[PDB]
């Protein structure tokens, strides 16, 4: 039982497994409108189960050997990796620098943290307060016994 | 606000200039007429040397401990920084393998389509 | 000449106000205060982790 | 010149004996603090492993302004450090897209394979 | 050759409210030191 849960766990999806969406089937209706497309739409569909689910008969060893086929097909291969790389990492500077429909969804984004953040910041603030007020005001009066302190010290010195 | 041989709170405390630490006079005095010297480092020292203006001071609270504050705020957003620097070159080393295993195998996804369709069309006609 | 003016030179008062639906201007406003809000967040739980502990030390 | 850690210029840098890399002071302490390695190769290292190894004053030009830039200058680097995070966020969210369609396809070259494997078998016949 | 000081509760304001407070309290202080 402990080796059928070891095949089912590895085999249930690469992607899933390993590390980290919204359903929509009319994304998946507007980008056919190839097939590969289409292909890892439903994937993506049936491993996340407006959202129907079906898909539970496709997905270990007709894996292996895909992969040790693929592997076989594939310093210059190298190069030409990370000189593709730096170019998507061009592109990734350039949609970012021409931003700084979409600007709404940023303000609400800060209106969910907003909420979020100063509810939590006022629940900090009046926690600490209620403590640290009482604690403020024995620092502060302690604060001006100094500058008591103090002034009669020169006028004793002078007088001195 | 302790003293460093006791370790009481010293009720006249003296500082002295060769370690500097602060001692209490009663404590440290006694210490230097076993043995002229500085119980931390070791170093010479004589009671004369021990010591207990006009600009008036007031409490540190939140100039200079706002300048030293905005220090803490810079070295650790900083730090913020690496986290996001050294995540990016993982997850770009990443998308660079990725892309180029999707590279490499989408010409075979293309000839496989092509041989069982053309194996469908070969078969067919006969 | 401030002290003899008795006038302080002004600060950024834009933080504060702000506004929704605004034009690229604003669109760095918003983002500023996300980023601010998340480190005003952040510099209330290390205060409040130590809480009154640190307050009483001093 | 630079720190491989905030970007600044060092004005008390220390180097790591585990990886060659020029630190400043007070942020490779706060790293070995947290966690004790190295930040670029993540081999063990302490604190007395590292070795205490160009000063330019800046002249801004000819008060109230300064203030101001002092300002600004906090109002861009805030924006520079969320740009440069919801940026890495999504180059993982598109990578993971293409991991999904990668195991997707090679689960669609299985079939492939089937169909051919069938069509050599009728071709004999 | 340790001291605390309990950074407020509404500790924005560091870059505004508090500099600010300090650069008058520094100006209106040496200005009124030098009439005295």
């Amino acid at each position: 039982d402990n080796e059928r849960s070891n095949i089912k766990s590895g085999k249930q999806l690469k992607s899933r497994i390993r590390k980290f969406f919204a359903s929509l089937p009319s994304p998946k209706n507007d980008f056919e409108i190839e097939d590969e497309k289409e292909e890892d739409a439903e994937i993506a569909e049936y491993e996340k189960e407006e959202d129907n689910f079906i898909e539970p008969p496709s997905q270990p060893r007709v894996s292996l050997v895909a992969v040790p086929l693929a592997y076989s097909t594939l310093k210059n291969n190298p190069q030409s990796a990370i000189d593709n790389k730096y170019n998507l990492l061009v592109a990734n500077a350039i949609n970012k620098e021409p931003h700084m429909e979409s600007r709404m969804q940023h303000i609400t984004q800060g209106r969910t943290s907003m909420k979020i953040q100063f509810k939590t910041a006022m629940p900090p603030t009046e926690v600490l307060l209620e403590s640290i007020q009482s604690k403020v005001e024995s620092i502060e009066q302690l604060q001006r016994k100094l500058q008591h302190v103090q002034p009669l010290e020169q006028q004793n010195n002078e007088m001195c | 606000m302790l003293c460093a041989i006791s370790g009481k709170v010293p009720r006249r405390p003296v500082l002295s200039p060769k370690s500097r630490t602060i001692f209490e006079k009663s404590l440290l005095e006694q210490y230097v007429k076993d043995t002229g010297n500085d119980p931390i480092t070791n170093e010479p020292l004589s009671i004369e040397e021990i010591v207990e203006s006009a600009q008036q001071a007031s409490l540190t609270e939140s100039i200079p401990n706002l300048l030293t504050s905005l220090q803490n705020e810079w070295d650790a957003i900083m730090l913020e920084n690496f986290k996001l620097r050294s995540t990016l070159d993982s997850l770009t080393k990443k998308l660079s393998t990725v892309m180029y295993e999707r590279d490499a195998a989408k010409l075979v996804a293309a000839q496989l389509l092509m041989e069982k369709n053309e194996d469908s069309k070969d078969l067919p006609k006969s | 000449a401030l002290y003899t003016e008795y006038l302080k030179q002004r600060n950024n008062k834009k933080r504060r106000t702000p506004d929704f639906n605004d034009d690229d201007d604003t669109l760095f406003l918003e983002e500023y205060r996300r980023k601010y809000p998340r480190i005003d967040t952040s510099r209330y739980i290390p205060n409040e982790s130590s809480e009154v502990s640190l307050l009483g030390i001093v």
